[PDB]
Protein backbone atom coordinates (compact mmCIF):
# COMPACT_ATOMS: atom_id res chain seq x y z
CA UNK A 1 0.00 0.00 0.00
CA UNK A 2 1.62 3.65 -1.16
CA UNK A 3 1.27 6.83 -0.19
CA UNK A 4 1.05 10.30 -2.08
CA UNK A 5 1.52 13.08 0.55
CA UNK A 6 0.76 16.37 0.65
CA UNK A 7 3.17 19.41 1.65
CA UNK A 8 -0.13 21.86 3.00
CA UNK A 9 -3.58 22.36 1.39
CA UNK A 10 -3.43 26.31 1.40
CA UNK A 11 -6.69 26.19 -0.54
CA UNK A 12 -10.09 25.10 -0.36
CA UNK A 13 -10.55 22.09 -2.62
CA UNK A 14 -12.49 19.61 -3.98
CA UNK A 15 -9.52 16.20 -4.24
CA UNK A 16 -10.45 13.17 -6.19
CA UNK A 17 -8.56 10.12 -6.18
CA UNK A 18 -9.64 7.35 -8.11
CA UNK A 19 -13.80 7.18 -8.63
CA UNK A 20 -13.66 8.24 -4.16
CA UNK A 21 -13.30 12.82 -3.60
CA UNK A 22 -13.46 14.96 -0.53
CA UNK A 23 -13.48 18.14 0.69
CA UNK A 24 -10.73 19.37 1.99
CA UNK A 25 -10.81 23.55 3.50
CA UNK A 26 -8.59 26.69 3.08
CA UNK A 27 -5.52 25.10 5.57
CA UNK A 28 -6.98 22.40 6.36
CA UNK A 29 -4.18 20.03 8.42
CA UNK A 30 -4.31 17.38 5.63
CA UNK A 31 -1.33 15.94 4.48
CA UNK A 32 -2.53 13.38 1.97
CA UNK A 33 -3.51 9.95 0.86
CA UNK A 34 -2.37 6.44 2.11
CA UNK A 35 -3.16 3.05 1.92
CA UNK A 36 -3.85 3.24 -2.22
CA UNK A 37 -3.63 0.05 -3.79
CA UNK A 38 -0.34 -1.64 -5.67
CA UNK A 39 -0.75 -2.81 -9.17
CA UNK A 40 -3.25 -0.18 -10.61
CA UNK A 41 -2.49 3.18 -12.42
CA UNK A 42 -4.41 6.19 -10.39
CA UNK A 43 -5.62 9.33 -10.88
CA UNK A 44 -5.86 12.10 -8.01
CA UNK A 45 -7.41 15.25 -9.38
CA UNK A 46 -8.70 18.51 -7.89
CA UNK A 47 -11.44 21.09 -8.40
CA UNK A 48 -10.91 24.41 -6.38
CA UNK A 49 -13.67 25.83 -4.62
CA UNK A 50 -13.67 28.90 -5.62
CA UNK A 51 -12.89 28.41 -9.78
CA UNK A 52 -15.00 25.09 -10.71
CA UNK A 53 -13.61 25.55 -13.76
CA UNK A 54 -10.45 23.85 -14.83
CA UNK A 55 -10.91 20.20 -13.04
CA UNK A 56 -7.25 19.05 -13.37
CA UNK A 57 -5.20 15.89 -12.18
CA UNK A 58 -2.06 13.55 -12.55
CA UNK A 59 -2.38 10.10 -13.77
CA UNK A 60 0.71 8.29 -11.75
CA UNK A 61 1.26 4.43 -11.14
CA UNK A 62 3.59 4.30 -6.83
CA UNK A 63 5.22 1.48 -8.68
CA UNK A 64 7.41 4.07 -10.72
CA UNK A 65 8.41 6.31 -7.96
CA UNK A 66 7.93 8.17 -4.69
CA UNK A 67 5.36 11.26 -5.42
CA UNK A 68 3.61 14.12 -3.55
CA UNK A 69 1.48 17.01 -3.75
CA UNK A 70 2.76 20.89 -2.95
CA UNK A 71 0.60 23.72 -4.14
CA UNK A 72 2.57 26.64 -5.87
CA UNK A 73 1.08 29.45 -5.29
CA UNK A 74 2.58 31.44 -8.21
CA UNK A 75 1.11 28.95 -10.63
CA UNK A 76 -1.99 28.36 -9.32
CA UNK A 77 -2.62 25.10 -8.69
CA UNK A 78 -1.47 21.76 -6.70
CA UNK A 79 1.00 20.12 -8.51
CA UNK A 80 2.37 16.53 -8.45
CA UNK A 81 6.27 16.14 -7.84
CA UNK A 82 8.67 13.23 -7.30
CA UNK A 83 10.95 12.75 -4.17
CA UNK A 84 14.56 10.99 -5.15
CA UNK A 85 15.61 11.34 -1.56
CA UNK A 86 13.89 7.84 -0.65
CA UNK A 87 15.20 8.29 3.04
CA UNK A 88 13.42 11.51 3.09
CA UNK A 89 10.52 10.76 1.97
CA UNK A 90 9.65 7.50 3.97
CA UNK A 91 10.34 9.95 7.22
CA UNK A 92 7.66 12.11 6.08
CA UNK A 93 5.10 9.95 4.86
CA UNK A 94 5.66 7.97 8.74
CA UNK A 95 5.22 11.36 10.26
CA UNK A 96 2.03 12.22 8.74
CA UNK A 97 0.72 8.60 9.11
CA UNK A 98 1.83 8.60 13.27
CA UNK A 99 0.08 11.95 13.06
CA UNK A 100 -2.88 10.35 11.49
CA UNK A 101 -3.27 13.45 8.93
CA UNK A 102 -3.57 11.37 6.27
CA UNK A 103 -7.20 10.12 4.26
CA UNK A 104 -7.11 6.31 3.47
CA UNK A 105 -7.73 5.01 0.29
CA UNK A 106 -11.14 4.04 0.92
CA UNK A 107 -11.44 0.51 -1.57
CA UNK A 108 -14.55 -1.42 -0.06
CA UNK A 109 -12.85 -5.30 -0.09
CA UNK A 110 -15.93 -6.72 -1.86
CA UNK A 111 -15.75 -3.75 -4.52
CA UNK A 112 -13.54 -4.54 -7.78
CA UNK A 113 -14.44 -1.23 -9.48
CA UNK A 114 -11.53 0.54 -9.63
CA UNK A 115 -9.69 -2.58 -11.14
CA UNK A 116 -12.74 -3.13 -13.93
CA UNK A 117 -12.04 0.60 -15.05
CA UNK A 118 -8.67 0.06 -15.39
CA UNK A 119 -8.02 -3.46 -17.27
CA UNK A 120 -5.96 -2.50 -19.57
CA UNK A 121 -4.55 0.69 -18.87
CA UNK A 122 -0.89 0.90 -18.37
CA UNK A 123 1.31 4.41 -17.38
CA UNK A 124 4.03 3.17 -20.14
CA UNK A 125 1.12 3.71 -22.96
CA UNK A 126 -0.52 7.09 -21.09
CA UNK A 127 3.12 8.95 -21.15
CA UNK A 128 3.08 7.90 -25.38
CA UNK A 129 -0.38 9.61 -24.88
CA UNK A 130 0.33 12.73 -22.80
CA UNK A 131 3.47 13.71 -23.40
CA UNK A 132 6.35 15.39 -20.97
CA UNK A 133 8.93 12.66 -21.13
CA UNK A 134 10.74 14.62 -17.85
CA UNK A 135 8.44 13.17 -15.04
CA UNK A 136 7.09 10.16 -14.35
CA UNK A 137 3.44 10.92 -14.24
CA UNK A 138 0.85 12.77 -16.47
CA UNK A 139 -1.23 16.00 -15.79
CA UNK A 140 -4.76 16.06 -17.83
CA UNK A 141 -7.01 18.75 -17.43
CA UNK A 142 -10.50 19.85 -18.64
CA UNK A 143 -9.20 22.10 -21.59
CA UNK A 144 -6.68 20.16 -23.38
CA UNK A 145 -7.29 19.17 -26.54
CA UNK A 146 -6.80 16.12 -28.71
CA UNK A 147 -4.60 15.68 -31.85
CA UNK A 148 -7.69 15.33 -33.69
CA UNK A 149 -9.66 18.40 -32.48
CA UNK A 150 -5.87 20.12 -33.43
CA UNK A 151 -6.39 19.04 -37.05
CA UNK A 152 -10.15 20.52 -37.26
CA UNK A 153 -4.23 24.33 -30.74
CA UNK A 154 -0.23 24.30 -28.59
CA UNK A 155 1.02 20.78 -29.28
CA UNK A 156 3.19 19.94 -25.85
CA UNK A 157 -0.17 20.16 -24.08
CA UNK A 158 -2.06 17.63 -26.65
CA UNK A 159 -3.91 14.49 -25.83
CA UNK A 160 -2.41 12.35 -28.56
CA UNK A 161 -4.87 9.17 -28.90
CA UNK A 162 -5.12 7.89 -32.46
CA UNK A 163 -7.67 9.77 -34.20
CA UNK A 164 -10.34 7.82 -35.21
CA UNK A 165 -11.71 9.01 -39.29
CA UNK A 166 -14.19 6.71 -40.73
CA UNK A 167 -14.47 8.92 -43.90
CA UNK A 168 -10.44 9.13 -44.41
CA UNK A 169 -8.03 7.50 -46.69
CA UNK A 170 -6.54 5.11 -44.12
CA UNK A 171 -10.13 3.67 -42.93
CA UNK A 172 -11.07 3.00 -47.09
CA UNK A 173 -9.25 1.44 -48.91
CA UNK A 174 -9.41 2.07 -52.68
CA UNK A 175 -11.89 -0.38 -54.80
CA UNK A 176 -13.48 -1.18 -51.17
CA UNK A 177 -15.35 2.49 -50.44
CA UNK A 178 -18.87 0.67 -50.13
CA UNK A 179 -17.92 -2.49 -48.51
CA UNK A 180 -15.02 -0.79 -46.03
CA UNK A 181 -17.32 2.16 -45.17
CA UNK A 182 -20.52 0.18 -44.24
CA UNK A 183 -18.11 -2.98 -42.63
CA UNK A 184 -15.06 -1.46 -40.72
CA UNK A 185 -13.14 -4.17 -40.03
CA UNK A 186 -10.35 -3.84 -42.12
CA UNK A 187 -10.07 -0.66 -40.15
CA UNK A 188 -10.10 -2.33 -36.90
CA UNK A 189 -8.41 -5.08 -37.38
CA UNK A 190 -5.18 -4.53 -40.09
CA UNK A 191 -5.19 -1.01 -39.38
CA UNK A 192 -5.87 -0.44 -35.86
CA UNK A 193 -5.28 -3.57 -34.03
CA UNK A 194 -2.24 -5.74 -36.04
CA UNK A 195 -1.01 -1.89 -37.35
CA UNK A 196 -1.30 0.40 -34.68
CA UNK A 197 -2.09 -0.42 -31.10
CA UNK A 198 -0.43 -4.03 -31.85
CA UNK A 199 -2.83 -5.92 -29.43
CA UNK A 200 -6.22 -5.59 -28.21
CA UNK A 201 -5.31 -4.97 -24.89
CA UNK A 202 -3.65 -2.06 -25.87
CA UNK A 203 -6.94 -0.46 -27.89
CA UNK A 204 -8.59 -1.36 -24.80
CA UNK A 205 -6.44 0.74 -22.91
CA UNK A 206 -6.48 3.97 -24.64
CA UNK A 207 -10.91 3.37 -24.80
CA UNK A 208 -10.60 2.80 -20.79
CA UNK A 209 -8.17 5.85 -20.15
CA UNK A 210 -10.46 8.48 -22.91
CA UNK A 211 -13.92 7.15 -20.71
CA UNK A 212 -11.59 8.21 -17.53
CA UNK A 213 -10.61 11.53 -18.61
CA UNK A 214 -13.75 12.22 -20.06
CA UNK A 215 -15.40 11.58 -17.20
CA UNK A 216 -12.92 13.33 -14.25
CA UNK A 217 -12.33 16.15 -16.04
CA UNK A 218 -15.10 16.68 -18.19
CA UNK A 219 -12.66 16.17 -21.19
CA UNK A 220 -14.64 16.67 -24.43
CA UNK A 221 -11.83 15.61 -27.16
CA UNK A 222 -11.50 12.18 -24.80
CA UNK A 223 -15.48 11.60 -24.83
CA UNK A 224 -14.86 11.97 -28.71
CA UNK A 225 -11.77 9.03 -28.52
CA UNK A 226 -14.27 6.95 -26.31
CA UNK A 227 -16.96 6.75 -28.48
CA UNK A 228 -15.43 6.94 -31.62
CA UNK A 229 -13.23 3.62 -30.26
CA UNK A 230 -17.01 2.00 -29.20
CA UNK A 231 -18.56 2.87 -32.58
CA UNK A 232 -15.48 1.35 -34.23
CA UNK A 233 -15.88 -2.29 -32.91
CA UNK A 234 -19.57 -2.53 -33.03
CA UNK A 235 -19.64 -0.90 -36.89
CA UNK A 236 -16.67 -4.06 -37.43
CA UNK A 237 -18.72 -7.42 -38.36
CA UNK A 238 -15.52 -8.96 -37.74
CA UNK A 239 -14.37 -8.82 -34.29
CA UNK A 240 -12.73 -11.79 -32.25
CA UNK A 241 -15.37 -12.89 -29.23
CA UNK A 242 -12.81 -12.31 -26.85
CA UNK A 243 -12.90 -8.64 -28.11
CA UNK A 244 -16.46 -8.61 -27.71
CA UNK A 245 -17.00 -9.79 -24.64
CA UNK A 246 -14.51 -7.47 -22.88
CA UNK A 247 -16.00 -5.17 -24.42
CA UNK A 248 -19.37 -5.71 -23.15
CA UNK A 249 -17.88 -5.72 -19.42
CA UNK A 250 -15.72 -2.94 -19.91
CA UNK A 251 -18.64 -0.69 -20.75
CA UNK A 252 -20.91 -2.13 -18.41
CA UNK A 253 -18.36 -0.55 -15.69
CA UNK A 254 -18.07 2.54 -17.57
CA UNK A 255 -21.68 2.80 -17.80
CA UNK A 256 -22.40 1.42 -14.07
CA UNK A 257 -19.90 4.17 -12.64
CA UNK A 258 -21.43 7.07 -14.70
CA UNK A 259 -22.60 9.75 -12.53
CA UNK A 260 -26.61 10.07 -13.23
CA UNK A 261 -26.78 13.82 -13.67
CA UNK A 262 -23.69 13.70 -16.08
CA UNK A 263 -25.44 10.96 -18.83
CA UNK A 264 -26.93 14.00 -20.60
CA UNK A 265 -23.11 15.26 -21.57
CA UNK A 266 -20.77 12.65 -21.86
CA UNK A 267 -23.51 10.22 -23.54
CA UNK A 268 -23.47 10.36 -27.40
CA UNK A 269 -27.24 9.71 -28.40
CA UNK A 270 -26.53 8.44 -31.95
CA UNK A 271 -23.84 6.42 -31.01
CA UNK A 272 -25.57 4.48 -28.36
CA UNK A 273 -28.77 3.80 -30.27
CA UNK A 274 -26.41 2.77 -33.37
CA UNK A 275 -24.57 0.45 -31.34
CA UNK A 276 -26.98 -1.14 -29.10
CA UNK A 277 -29.70 -1.68 -31.77
CA UNK A 278 -28.68 -1.02 -35.46
CA UNK A 279 -24.59 -1.79 -35.77
CA UNK A 280 -23.05 -5.39 -36.37
CA UNK A 281 -22.95 -6.13 -32.61
CA UNK A 282 -26.27 -4.90 -31.68
CA UNK A 283 -26.60 -8.40 -30.04
CA UNK A 284 -23.39 -9.24 -28.27
CA UNK A 285 -23.07 -6.52 -25.73
CA UNK A 286 -25.77 -8.18 -23.02
CA UNK A 287 -24.84 -6.77 -20.13
CA UNK A 288 -23.73 -2.84 -21.18
CA UNK A 289 -27.48 -2.82 -23.23
CA UNK A 290 -29.27 -4.15 -19.79
CA UNK A 291 -27.88 -1.57 -17.71
CA UNK A 292 -28.04 1.29 -20.29
CA UNK A 293 -31.70 0.43 -21.18
CA UNK A 294 -32.11 0.38 -17.07
CA UNK A 295 -30.15 3.81 -16.16
CA UNK A 296 -30.79 5.39 -19.07
CA UNK A 297 -33.88 4.76 -21.07
CA UNK A 298 -34.56 7.99 -21.91
CA UNK A 299 -31.37 8.34 -24.00
CA UNK A 300 -32.42 5.74 -26.12
CA UNK B 1 -22.84 24.17 -47.25
CA UNK B 2 -25.46 23.39 -48.83
CA UNK B 3 -27.26 24.75 -51.44
CA UNK B 4 -30.63 27.24 -52.12
CA UNK B 5 -32.53 30.17 -52.61
CA UNK B 6 -30.05 32.22 -51.31
CA UNK B 7 -26.99 31.55 -53.02
CA UNK B 8 -28.39 30.20 -56.31
CA UNK B 9 -26.47 32.62 -58.36
CA UNK B 10 -23.55 30.44 -57.35
CA UNK B 11 -24.20 27.82 -59.91
CA UNK B 12 -23.12 30.20 -63.28
CA UNK B 13 -20.37 31.28 -61.80
CA UNK B 14 -17.08 30.32 -63.20
CA UNK B 15 -16.35 27.78 -61.09
CA UNK B 16 -16.55 24.31 -62.52
CA UNK B 17 -19.71 22.81 -60.84
CA UNK B 18 -21.87 19.50 -61.34
CA UNK B 19 -25.00 18.22 -60.23
CA UNK B 20 -25.69 14.93 -59.52
CA UNK B 21 -29.06 13.13 -59.77
CA UNK B 22 -29.27 9.53 -58.67
CA UNK B 23 -33.43 9.26 -58.79
CA UNK B 24 -32.96 7.05 -62.42
CA UNK B 25 -30.25 4.65 -61.01
CA UNK B 26 -32.37 2.03 -60.14
CA UNK B 27 -35.24 1.38 -61.78
CA UNK B 28 -37.80 -1.51 -61.38
CA UNK B 29 -41.03 -2.82 -62.75
CA UNK B 30 -42.98 -4.53 -59.88
CA UNK B 31 -45.09 -7.40 -60.86
CA UNK B 32 -47.15 -10.69 -59.68
CA UNK B 33 -45.07 -14.15 -59.75
CA UNK B 34 -47.09 -17.39 -61.00
CA UNK B 35 -47.31 -17.57 -57.39
CA UNK B 36 -48.95 -14.70 -56.68
CA UNK B 37 -46.39 -12.84 -54.76
CA UNK B 38 -44.70 -9.81 -55.88
CA UNK B 39 -41.37 -9.51 -57.82
CA UNK B 40 -39.53 -6.58 -59.58
CA UNK B 41 -37.49 -6.75 -62.78
CA UNK B 42 -34.77 -4.07 -63.16
CA UNK B 43 -34.80 -1.78 -66.06
CA UNK B 44 -31.77 0.10 -67.82
CA UNK B 45 -30.96 3.52 -65.97
CA UNK B 46 -29.03 6.48 -66.14
CA UNK B 47 -27.21 8.67 -63.25
CA UNK B 48 -27.79 12.65 -64.51
CA UNK B 49 -24.62 14.64 -63.94
CA UNK B 50 -25.16 17.78 -64.98
CA UNK B 51 -22.59 21.21 -65.39
CA UNK B 52 -25.29 24.38 -64.85
CA UNK B 53 -23.56 26.88 -66.90
CA UNK B 54 -22.49 25.16 -69.69
CA UNK B 55 -25.16 22.43 -70.15
CA UNK B 56 -23.19 19.21 -70.69
CA UNK B 57 -24.92 16.71 -69.23
CA UNK B 58 -22.80 13.53 -68.93
CA UNK B 59 -25.45 10.67 -69.35
CA UNK B 60 -23.55 6.96 -67.60
CA UNK B 61 -26.13 4.91 -68.60
CA UNK B 62 -27.05 2.14 -65.87
CA UNK B 63 -27.39 -1.56 -67.69
CA UNK B 64 -29.45 -4.20 -65.74
CA UNK B 65 -26.59 -6.45 -65.77
CA UNK B 66 -24.50 -4.28 -62.63
CA UNK B 67 -27.41 -5.50 -60.45
CA UNK B 68 -26.85 -9.27 -61.12
CA UNK B 69 -26.61 -11.12 -57.80
CA UNK B 70 -25.99 -8.18 -55.48
CA UNK B 71 -28.14 -7.52 -52.65
CA UNK B 72 -30.15 -4.49 -50.95
CA UNK B 73 -30.01 -2.73 -54.05
CA UNK B 74 -30.91 0.30 -53.71
CA UNK B 75 -27.86 1.16 -51.28
CA UNK B 76 -25.93 -0.17 -53.55
CA UNK B 77 -27.40 1.86 -56.37
CA UNK B 78 -25.75 5.21 -54.27
CA UNK B 79 -22.79 3.28 -54.23
CA UNK B 80 -22.53 3.13 -58.03
CA UNK B 81 -23.75 6.33 -58.08
CA UNK B 82 -20.27 7.68 -56.40
CA UNK B 83 -18.11 5.27 -57.91
CA UNK B 84 -18.78 6.17 -61.55
CA UNK B 85 -18.82 10.10 -60.67
CA UNK B 86 -15.52 9.66 -59.18
CA UNK B 87 -14.36 8.05 -62.35
CA UNK B 88 -15.34 10.22 -64.48
CA UNK B 89 -13.81 13.19 -62.15
CA UNK B 90 -10.46 11.08 -62.59
CA UNK B 91 -10.95 10.97 -66.50
CA UNK B 92 -11.10 14.63 -66.86
CA UNK B 93 -8.24 16.66 -67.24
CA UNK B 94 -7.18 18.51 -63.87
CA UNK B 95 -8.67 21.87 -65.76
CA UNK B 96 -11.74 20.43 -66.39
CA UNK B 97 -12.45 18.65 -63.08
CA UNK B 98 -15.07 20.22 -60.99
CA UNK B 99 -14.41 22.49 -57.87
CA UNK B 100 -17.96 21.27 -56.31
CA UNK B 101 -20.56 18.32 -56.94
CA UNK B 102 -23.75 19.39 -55.43
CA UNK B 103 -25.82 16.22 -54.85
CA UNK B 104 -29.61 16.40 -55.64
CA UNK B 105 -30.71 14.12 -52.39
CA UNK B 106 -28.95 13.72 -49.40
CA UNK B 107 -28.13 10.41 -49.04
CA UNK B 108 -26.04 10.72 -51.58
CA UNK B 109 -23.22 12.12 -49.76
CA UNK B 110 -21.32 9.57 -48.11
CA UNK B 111 -21.11 7.66 -50.86
CA UNK B 112 -20.05 10.17 -52.82
CA UNK B 113 -17.43 11.73 -49.93
CA UNK B 114 -15.96 8.54 -49.78
CA UNK B 115 -15.16 7.72 -53.27
CA UNK B 116 -13.80 11.67 -54.07
CA UNK B 117 -11.32 10.97 -50.63
CA UNK B 118 -8.42 11.46 -52.98
CA UNK B 119 -10.14 14.87 -54.11
CA UNK B 120 -10.18 16.63 -50.67
CA UNK B 121 -10.60 19.87 -52.84
CA UNK B 122 -13.50 19.30 -54.01
CA UNK B 123 -16.79 20.35 -52.54
CA UNK B 124 -19.50 17.77 -52.18
CA UNK B 125 -22.62 19.68 -50.73
CA UNK B 126 -26.10 19.02 -50.64
CA UNK B 127 -29.09 21.58 -51.84
CA UNK B 128 -32.55 22.69 -50.79
CA UNK B 129 -33.71 23.27 -53.76
CA UNK B 130 -36.21 20.32 -55.30
CA UNK B 131 -34.13 19.85 -58.57
CA UNK B 132 -37.01 17.77 -61.02
CA UNK B 133 -33.75 16.37 -62.67
CA UNK B 134 -35.85 12.90 -62.04
CA UNK B 135 -38.16 13.76 -65.37
CA UNK B 136 -34.71 13.48 -67.27
CA UNK B 137 -36.43 10.22 -68.88
CA UNK B 138 -39.61 12.24 -70.03
CA UNK B 139 -37.12 13.65 -72.39
CA UNK B 140 -37.57 11.50 -75.41
CA UNK B 141 -34.16 11.38 -76.75
CA UNK B 142 -32.75 10.30 -73.42
CA UNK B 143 -35.25 7.78 -72.22
CA UNK B 144 -33.99 5.89 -75.67
CA UNK B 145 -30.38 5.67 -75.60
CA UNK B 146 -30.55 4.21 -71.99
CA UNK B 147 -33.45 1.77 -72.84
CA UNK B 148 -31.81 0.86 -75.61
CA UNK B 149 -28.30 0.19 -73.99
CA UNK B 150 -27.15 -3.27 -74.15
CA UNK B 151 -24.11 -2.61 -72.18
CA UNK B 152 -22.71 0.15 -70.00
CA UNK B 153 -22.08 3.20 -72.01
CA UNK B 154 -21.44 7.17 -71.51
CA UNK B 155 -23.60 9.63 -73.50
CA UNK B 156 -22.63 13.21 -73.85
CA UNK B 157 -25.48 15.71 -74.60
CA UNK B 158 -25.91 19.92 -74.26
CA UNK B 159 -29.24 19.75 -72.40
CA UNK B 160 -29.87 23.76 -73.42
CA UNK B 161 -29.22 22.77 -77.47
CA UNK B 162 -28.26 26.33 -78.54
CA UNK B 163 -30.02 28.46 -76.21
CA UNK B 164 -26.96 29.84 -74.56
CA UNK B 165 -26.48 31.45 -78.56
CA UNK B 166 -29.02 33.53 -77.14
CA UNK B 167 -29.69 33.45 -73.33
CA UNK B 168 -27.87 33.36 -70.27
CA UNK B 169 -27.31 30.06 -68.02
CA UNK B 170 -29.34 31.49 -65.32
CA UNK B 171 -31.78 32.01 -68.01
CA UNK B 172 -31.03 28.57 -69.63
CA UNK B 173 -31.29 26.85 -66.25
CA UNK B 174 -34.89 28.54 -65.23
CA UNK B 175 -36.21 27.31 -68.52
CA UNK B 176 -34.17 23.32 -68.17
CA UNK B 177 -36.47 23.80 -64.55
CA UNK B 178 -39.47 24.78 -65.61
CA UNK B 179 -39.92 22.16 -68.78
CA UNK B 180 -38.52 19.26 -66.21
CA UNK B 181 -41.01 20.70 -63.16
CA UNK B 182 -43.69 20.52 -65.98
CA UNK B 183 -42.91 16.75 -66.99
CA UNK B 184 -42.65 15.60 -64.01
CA UNK B 185 -46.22 17.40 -62.66
CA UNK B 186 -48.09 16.26 -66.17
CA UNK B 187 -46.07 14.18 -68.56
CA UNK B 188 -48.68 14.01 -71.27
CA UNK B 189 -49.81 17.68 -71.02
CA UNK B 190 -46.35 18.51 -70.89
CA UNK B 191 -45.33 16.63 -74.14
CA UNK B 192 -48.74 17.88 -76.09
CA UNK B 193 -47.07 21.05 -75.43
CA UNK B 194 -43.82 20.83 -76.55
CA UNK B 195 -44.98 19.28 -79.61
CA UNK B 196 -48.75 20.32 -80.80
CA UNK B 197 -46.86 22.54 -83.46
CA UNK B 198 -45.47 20.24 -86.14
CA UNK B 199 -44.16 23.13 -88.12
CA UNK B 200 -41.56 23.42 -85.44
CA UNK B 201 -38.96 20.18 -85.55
CA UNK B 202 -36.16 19.09 -83.36
CA UNK B 203 -32.78 19.20 -84.58
CA UNK B 204 -31.06 16.02 -85.15
CA UNK B 205 -28.54 17.13 -82.63
CA UNK B 206 -31.10 18.70 -80.05
CA UNK B 207 -32.98 17.37 -77.11
CA UNK B 208 -35.76 20.19 -77.67
CA UNK B 209 -37.50 21.92 -80.38
CA UNK B 210 -36.46 24.68 -82.59
CA UNK B 211 -38.35 27.33 -80.77
CA UNK B 212 -38.10 31.23 -81.63
CA UNK B 213 -37.52 33.30 -78.33
CA UNK B 214 -40.85 34.57 -78.98
CA UNK B 215 -42.18 30.40 -79.30
CA UNK B 216 -40.18 30.21 -75.86
CA UNK B 217 -42.13 32.72 -74.04
CA UNK B 218 -45.49 30.96 -75.28
CA UNK B 219 -43.99 27.55 -74.41
CA UNK B 220 -43.02 28.72 -70.92
CA UNK B 221 -46.57 30.24 -69.82
CA UNK B 222 -47.80 27.23 -71.09
CA UNK B 223 -45.87 25.12 -68.84
CA UNK B 224 -46.78 27.66 -66.14
CA UNK B 225 -50.31 27.18 -66.31
CA UNK B 226 -50.02 23.35 -66.46
CA UNK B 227 -48.50 23.68 -63.17
CA UNK B 228 -50.66 25.89 -61.72
CA UNK B 229 -53.47 23.91 -63.44
CA UNK B 230 -52.20 20.23 -62.08
CA UNK B 231 -51.50 21.96 -58.64
CA UNK B 232 -55.43 23.30 -58.71
CA UNK B 233 -56.48 19.59 -59.75
CA UNK B 234 -54.40 18.08 -56.75
CA UNK B 235 -55.34 20.51 -54.29
CA UNK B 236 -59.07 21.22 -55.33
CA UNK B 237 -58.16 25.17 -55.62
O1 LIG C 1 0.22 9.98 -31.83
C1 LIG C 1 0.26 9.08 -31.07
C2 LIG C 1 -0.52 7.80 -31.17
C3 LIG C 1 -0.17 6.97 -29.94
C4 LIG C 1 0.82 7.87 -29.12
N1 LIG C 1 1.00 9.07 -29.92
C5 LIG C 1 0.46 5.65 -30.33
C6 LIG C 1 -0.04 4.55 -29.45
C7 LIG C 1 -1.51 4.37 -29.72
N2 LIG C 1 -2.25 5.63 -29.55
C8 LIG C 1 -1.40 6.76 -29.05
Amino acid sequence: MNTVPFTSAPIEVTIGIDQYSFNVKENQPFHGIKDIPIGHVHVIHFQHADNSSMRYGYWFDCRMGNFYIQYDPKDGLYKMMEERDGAKFENIVHNFKERQMMVSYPKIDEDDTWYNLTEFVQMDKIRKIVRKDENQFSYVDSSMTTVQENELSDPAHSLNYTVINFKSREAIRPGHEMEDFLDKSYYLNTVMLQGIFKNSSNYFGELQFAFLNAMFFGNYGSSLQWHAMIELICSSATVPKHMLDKLDEILYYQIKTLPEQYSDILLNERVWNICLYSSFQKNSLHNTEKIMENKYPELL
Amino acid sequence: GAMNSSNYAELFNNDIKLFVDDTNVYRVTVHKTFEGNVATKAINGCIFTLNPKTGHLFLKIIHTSVWAGQKRLSQLAKWKTAEEVSALVRSLPKEEQPKQIIVTRKAMLDPLEVHMLDFPNIAIRPTELRLPFSAAMSIDKLSDVVMKATEPQMVLFNIYDDWLDRISSYTAFSRLTLLLRALKTNEESAKMILLSDPTITIKSYHLWPSFTDEQWITIESQMRDLILTEYGRKYNV
